[PDB]
């Protein structure tokens, strides 16, 4: 019919390999190591994670007694809560402040995508035709609305501020600085002004506000390198959170001149404008002070985790090396 | 051309038309919850490479034209059963969805403001509208790549027999052969073998040995070279004096006419140019006894139309044919009319002595011994072939001459007119003899017969051979040991009979044919005829299924088939026809497996079957090696394919709760194209090419290992739950690993991946290495390309993904490309890589656990050998 097959490694099915069986030597030293391994890794990133020191303060005065529930029912559009909080121990190093949103679901289809994303990039074509996947707010009555979709519309518009009550009682408000809390390339990369001109009200030339922003999305902040779309706290915003309950950063609080820590142990109150509705929907509003870490943040979970699962693998060992040995 | 090609891709396949289905419901916007690349990019790939697979065929056709100008497998059959069970549970897991979003509305979609988008539609509508939608998101349950995936493998290793270089018989230089691409993980599932004996049990190489004529055996040693004759060859070696004496001087018309016969019934075509006489018989018989005949001075030189040129001793007399009455698996003997120069019509006939014995003369002396020399040539394996001679009157014959030209009717009439002729005249027959021919076991048949039963395959041998013949070759082949109690016809008929009336080690059945059909004897009476045919058929089954080996006996081809049909339709075993000569195309075609022997019969009974090897020899290694592995192989990359992808969608059940039961797709959207084509397809067709639980060479020592497949242990539809139960708990842990730990602070500062995309990242990252991992576990034989590509497939998901998620491509896309910066940002983070390596330990190291586990206290015959490597 044919001729000789040709005598190749491949073609023979004899190709060299490592035939790897489970034996008893083999899989044990792997369950053991493991428990060596994770254990320390468990409790480095528990004991850690526990060292952090945090405060959340729960200002959206849901239950009854909290001295801002008044808010609720915002007869007067500007509402305020001054909620004081004492810290036992003080912060020592750059300070994170963050705001928390609960029962929140950013993560929502219909949410997720309404927006344009040509429009966020700087696309003069797109600012003035939003995309179809930002229907429900692609134009407020007669003209394209910039930043459209149901993201940028329902954007986090609370005004927080911190106070130091001192000894003399008088509230000295201490630095916060909104710049450099977003990620580099969603600054650099991602979100970009529309191109052209130098102020930034010609460029945003036929587009109104969103239906619920108060004022236009020109003037976010006074600095030329955070007005519009490169917005630190709108880019913040923007950036759709994982799971319902999240907190997203707001301000920082840099390393003092001085010796002394950034925020002293002592009593503060919280001066923030209530603005934010959450309490339709059951969503609670929360202030977050945290401290920065060398490995990561405050996550007790994975420390808790590597010790779980390093104590079962260690357990698995032992249990597996009962049974090798009775049915060796 | 290629129109056709995906014409008939989509709706014979359901699976391939599902997909089809899913892209009108991903166009439509009001319920499309994954673009369209998520579809069209793994369909094209999958129907593209399913084109070259047979577009090359057709183009090779092409040029053919210019030049010259169902069998379905046992998984088969499941692997359709598993995707309308994934279709159910698709169904169930997205309407279960679709309840829940409807009431997730009612409650908290209505009341929460940031939801709005301005379409009043009630929660049942919201409901309904995302049943589709989890129809989509959830769509890629179904494997895409299953049909496609399958077609490579069973490639691949059907062609790894083709090129088997142990499967190669050298001298006549023919390789084996795997003519039907389909059939390959059902070579390790075979119950049953059905065998022909000559040209499959025996080589066809046959020499004339001995002799009778009117009852005194020749061929024996009493009272050597053949010079005396110039037409004789020393090619045969014959030690018996007396006839050499006898035939060479004394002649007596018995010798004279029984070799006469020989060399006149022949049919066998003749040359003279080379100088000796050559011969180019298409029956072995046939040229052997002409080769025989011609050793002794009866030579057969040339024929034609209306002579021939026979010689004797030198005296080449010229004969006249007549007619010839050609010879069939039916007739069992052939005869011929030859009118001498003398004018005397005689007419010789030569075959089986039982169909010859029964038109016999009333006066016939030498009938009895003759049956007692036939059966003595019997009893050392030697085909017999009776003759026997007649003479017809003048005067009776012209009449029946012009019926007999009469018979050439031309249209269907000469399938039986010419055979109204031939019972007609073939009344009374004068006795000559019989011969005896030696055909020789082809080599490691009796090696292999007793390895294969090692195996529990039973082994049924079908001969249309004596009843002697083949009893003793199935002693001489191992077949039958000295342990065997065999049986006949009458003892299986008396059974039958006496249960039928009632209810109104190693062990054997030889029965001849003419018994097989008298035990099944082939309104309302009609339907009590077809319950009597069910009963005695289905009891003589069982009865025969249950010993060990059955030999079958003067069997035409019609009785073959006939029995390969019984115990299909009557045991659901997988069978497995191999013989040579069109006399068994009728059971190669029946059977399962159809494999061929090239034989010296014929180059015929091998293009009508899937397997064409060359000797008997070969079947060690087309069932315990390519048959076993090929089980092996196919049933470990359906345990991983339905894992590797029952494990990725199921995230998007998981994080449904977390969401509204929205339909948010958990992963990248470019991350769902290149799963089932890119990161995780070439990983497992290297497994099911390249997988070798022992070496070759131990796989025969073992051949107790095939009884894996046989009894269907590796992959049931038991298994398929076990593997979407992993499934469930791998997803399960690649979900609620990462939940965990973004519910708590994860790297949160200036540059914190929390977010969804991070999100997506850790969760597809974790997902790719597990599953690449899981794959790592599951090969035996980590060749130096297995390697490549479970690294390759992990090492090409962080090459891919840092470039769609480099800020270059999002010049190209900034719609469609949409995660920028973060492959670059979620990963450099160690508590992402934290979260990583955990949710792949808690992932992986539960399935060693489970492993070993099974190793140690059910440890399986392919580990008991593996662990001892001697
Ligand atoms: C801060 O954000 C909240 C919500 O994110 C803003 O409340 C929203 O205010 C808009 C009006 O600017 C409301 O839209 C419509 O207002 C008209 C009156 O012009 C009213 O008749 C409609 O019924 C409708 O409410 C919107 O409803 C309201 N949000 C909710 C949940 O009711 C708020 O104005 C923002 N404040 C600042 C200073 O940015
Ligand atoms: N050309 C031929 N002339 C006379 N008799 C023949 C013959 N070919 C076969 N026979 C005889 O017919 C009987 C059955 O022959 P058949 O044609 O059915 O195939 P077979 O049985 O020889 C193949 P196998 O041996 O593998 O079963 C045998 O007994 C044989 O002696
Ligand atoms: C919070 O602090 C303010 C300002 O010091 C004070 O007026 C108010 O009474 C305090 N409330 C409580 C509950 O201590
Ligand atoms: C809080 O901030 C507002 C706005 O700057 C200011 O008017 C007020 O005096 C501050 N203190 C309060 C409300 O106690
Ligand atoms: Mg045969």
């Amino acid at each position: 019919k044919t001729r000789r097959p040709d005598n190749t490694a491949f073609k023979q099915q004899r190709l060299p390999a490592w035939q790897p069986i489970l034996t008893a030597g083999t899989v044990l030293p792997i369950f053991f190591i493991i428990g060596l391994i994770f254990i320390p890794i468990g409790i480095g990133i528990f004991v850690t994670s526990n060292n952090i020191r945090e405060i959340e303060i729960d200002y959206t005065g849901t239950e009854p007694s909290s001295p801002c529930n008044k808010c609720l029912s915002p007869d007067v559009t500007p509402c305020f809560c001054t909620i004081n909080f004492t810290l036992e121990k003080s912060f020592e190093g750059n300070v994170f402040m963050y705001y928390g949103l609960s029962n929140f679901y950013q993560n929502h289809r219909r949410y997720v995508k309404s927006r344009d994303d040509s429009q966020l990039n700087g696309d003069s074509s797109a600012l003035l035709n939003p995309s179809k996947e930002c229907e429900p707010y692609r134009r407020n009555e007669d003209k394209p609305i910039a930043p459209c979709g149901a993201i940028a519309n329902s954007m986090f518009n609370d005004t927080l501020e911190l106070f130091l009550i001192g000894n003399d009682s008088y509230p000295i408000p201490i630095a916060l600085k909104k710049k450099g809390i977003a990620w580099w390339t969603d600054k650099n990369v991602k979100f970009r002004n529309p191109p052209g001109g130098d102020n930034l009200e010609e460029r945003f030339k036929g587009t109104t506000k969103p239906v619920n922003w108060l004022k236009p999305v020109y003037m976010l902040d006074s600095d030329p390198d955070n007005n519009g779309f490169i917005n630190e706290d709108f880019i913040v915003w923007m950036r759709t959170a994982a799971l319902p309950t999240f907190r997203k950063l707001y301000r920082l609080i840099e390393r003092k001149s001085d010796l002394h820590p950034t925020l002293p142990a002592g009593r503060y109150s919280l001066n923030v404008t209530y603005n934010y509705p959450v309490h339709y929907f059951d969503g609670r509003k929360r202030m977050i002070l945290s401290t920065i870490s060398w490995m990561g943040g405050k996550n007790p979970f994975l420390g808790i985790a590597y010790i779980a699962v390093g104590s079962i693998s260690f357990l698995l060992g032992v249990v597996l090396l009962v049974i090798n040995h009775k049915y060796r | 051309t290629f129109i056709p090609m995906n014409l008939f891709e989509q709706f014979k396949r359901a699976a391939n038309l599902y997909f089809l289905a899913l892209l009108i419901l991903q166009a439509v916007p009001q319920i499309s919850t994954l673009a369209w690349y998520t579809t069209l990019v793994p369909l094209l790939v999958v129907l593209g490479v399913t084109a070259i697979k047979d577009l090359v065929d057709d183009v090779a056709r092409h040029k053919m034209d210019k030049e010259i100008n169902f069998k379905r497998t046992k998984i088969d059959y499941l692997m359709n059963y598993m995707v309308y069970t994934i279709f159910v549970v698709l169904i169930l897991l997205s309407a279960g969805l679709a309840i829940g979003h409807a009431y997730w509305e009612a409650q908290v979609g209505n009341s929460s403001w940031y939801l709005y988008d301005g379409e009043d539609d009630t929660p049942s509508y919201r409901g309904f509208l995302i049943f589709w939608g989890y129809i989509i998101v959830l769509n890629t349950m179904v494997p895409i790549s299953l049909y496609v995936s399958v077609e490579v493998i069973r490639l691949g290793q059907s062609h790894f027999i083709n090129w088997d270089l142990q499967m190669y018989y050298a001298e006549k230089d023919t390789p084996a052969k795997a003519r039907t691409t389909t059939l390959n993980e059902q070579l390790g599932q075979i119950h049953y073998i059905f065998s022909d004996k000559t040209g499959t049990l025996t080589q066809n190489i046959m020499t004339f040995k001995k002799c009778c004529i009117n009852g005194q055996i020749y061929g024996d040693h009493r009272d050597v070279d053949f010079s005396w004759n110039t037409y004789a060859d020393g090619k045969l070696a014959f030690y018996d004096h007396y006839l050499i004496e006898q035939i060479q001087s004394g002649k007596e018309p018995e010798v004279r006419q029984f070799f006469f016969l020989l060399a006149v019934c022949h049919t066998v075509m003749v040359d003279r140019t080379d100088g000796q006489l050559n011969y180019q018989a298409a029956s072995p018989d046939e040229g052997a006894l002409v080769n025989a005949a011609r050793n002794f001075g009866f030579a057969f030189l040339a024929r034609t139309q209306n002579t021939i040129t026979i010689s004797e001793l030198g005296t080449e007399r010229t004969y006249n044919v007549l007619a010839i009455l050609d010879f069939n698996s039916d007739r069992k003997r052939m005869s011929i009319i030859v009118r001498t120069p003398e004018g005397n019509i005689k007419l010789y006939c030569k075959g089986a002595d039982t169909v010859i014995y029964e038109r016999l003369h009333r006066m016939n002396p030498t009938k009895q011994e003759t049956q007692d020399a036939l059966d003595i040539f019997a009893n050392e394996t030697l085909r017999t072939l009776c003759l026997c001679y007649k003479e017809i009157e003048e005067k009776e014959f012209t009449e029946w001459n012009k019926k007999f030209m009469a018979a050439s009717v031309a249209s269907t009439n000469r399938d039986e007119a010419l055979d109204k002729v031939y019972e007609e005249i073939e009344k009374d027959l004068i006795l000559l003899g019989a011969t005896a021919i030696e055909d020789k076991l082809q080599d490691g048949v009796p090696e292999t017969i007793s390895k294969l039963a090692k195996a529990d395959i039973k082994i049924w041998v079908l001969t249309g051979d004596k009843k002697e013949t083949a009893e003793n070759i199935g002693f001489a082949c191992e077949l039958l040991t000295e342990d065997t109690t065999i049986c006949y016809g009458e003892d299986i008929n008396s059974l039958l009979h006496a249960r039928m009336e009632n209810q109104r080690g190693n062990r054997a059945l030889i029965i001849t044919g003419s018994w097989l059909n008298e035990i099944l004897l082939e309104t309302q009476s009609k339907r009590r005829l077809e319950a009597k045919k069910e009963q005695r058929q289905k009891n003589f089954v069982d009865l025969a299924c249950e010993c060990s080996a059955v030999i079958c006996c003067r069997v035409t081809p019609k009785q073959k088939a006939m029995v390969v049909d019984l115990v299909k339709r009557y045991k659901k075993a997988i069978t497995l026809a191999i013989g040579d000569g069109a006399n068994d195309v009728n059971m190669i075609k029946t059977a399962h497996i159809g494999v061929g022997i090239s034989g010296q019969e014929g180059m015929q009974a091998v293009m009508s079957s899937d397997y064409s090897f060359a000797q008997f020899r070969y079947l060690q290694r087309l069932l315990l090696v390519h048959g076993r592995w090929s089980y092996i192989r196919m049933c470990k990359f359906l345990r991983y394919f339905f894992y590797k992808n029952f494990a990725f969608t199921l995230v998007h059940f998981w994080y449904s709760f977390f969401n509204g039961y929205s339909a948010q797709t958990a992963y990248e959207d470019w991350f769902i194209t290149l799963y089932n084509v890119l990161y995780t397809s070439l990983p497992v067709l290297l497994m099911g090419l390249l997988d070798q639980d022992v070496s070759d060479k131990l796989s025969l020592r073992f051949p107790g290992l095939y009884i894996v497949g046989q009894r269907d242990l590796l992959f049931n539809y038991k298994r398929f739950f076990v593997s979407l139960l992993h499934g469930v708990l791998t997803s399960m842990i690649l979900f609620f690993i990462p939940l965990g730990a973004y519910l708590q602070t994860v790297g949160q500062d200036g540059e914190a991946p929390s977010d969804y995309q991070s999100f997506a990242v850790t969760i597809a990252s974790a997902l790719v290495i597990t599953v690449n991992f899981q794959i790592g576990l599951d090969t035996s034989y980590w060749t130096f390309v297995n390697a490549f590509s479970i690294f390759g497939s992990i090492a090409l998901y962080f090459g891919i993904m840092f470039d769609f998620h480099s800020a270059g491509i999002h010049v190209l896309f900034p719609s469609a490309f949409q995660f920028t910066g973060t492959a670059s940002n979620a990963l450099r983070q160690p508590y992402i890589w934290l979260t990583i390596i955990l949710t792949v330990a808690v992932c992986l190291l539960p399935v060693v656990a489970i492993r070993f586990l099974s190793m140690t206290i059910w440890p399986s015959e392919s580990d008991k050998i593996q662990k001892h490597r001697k």
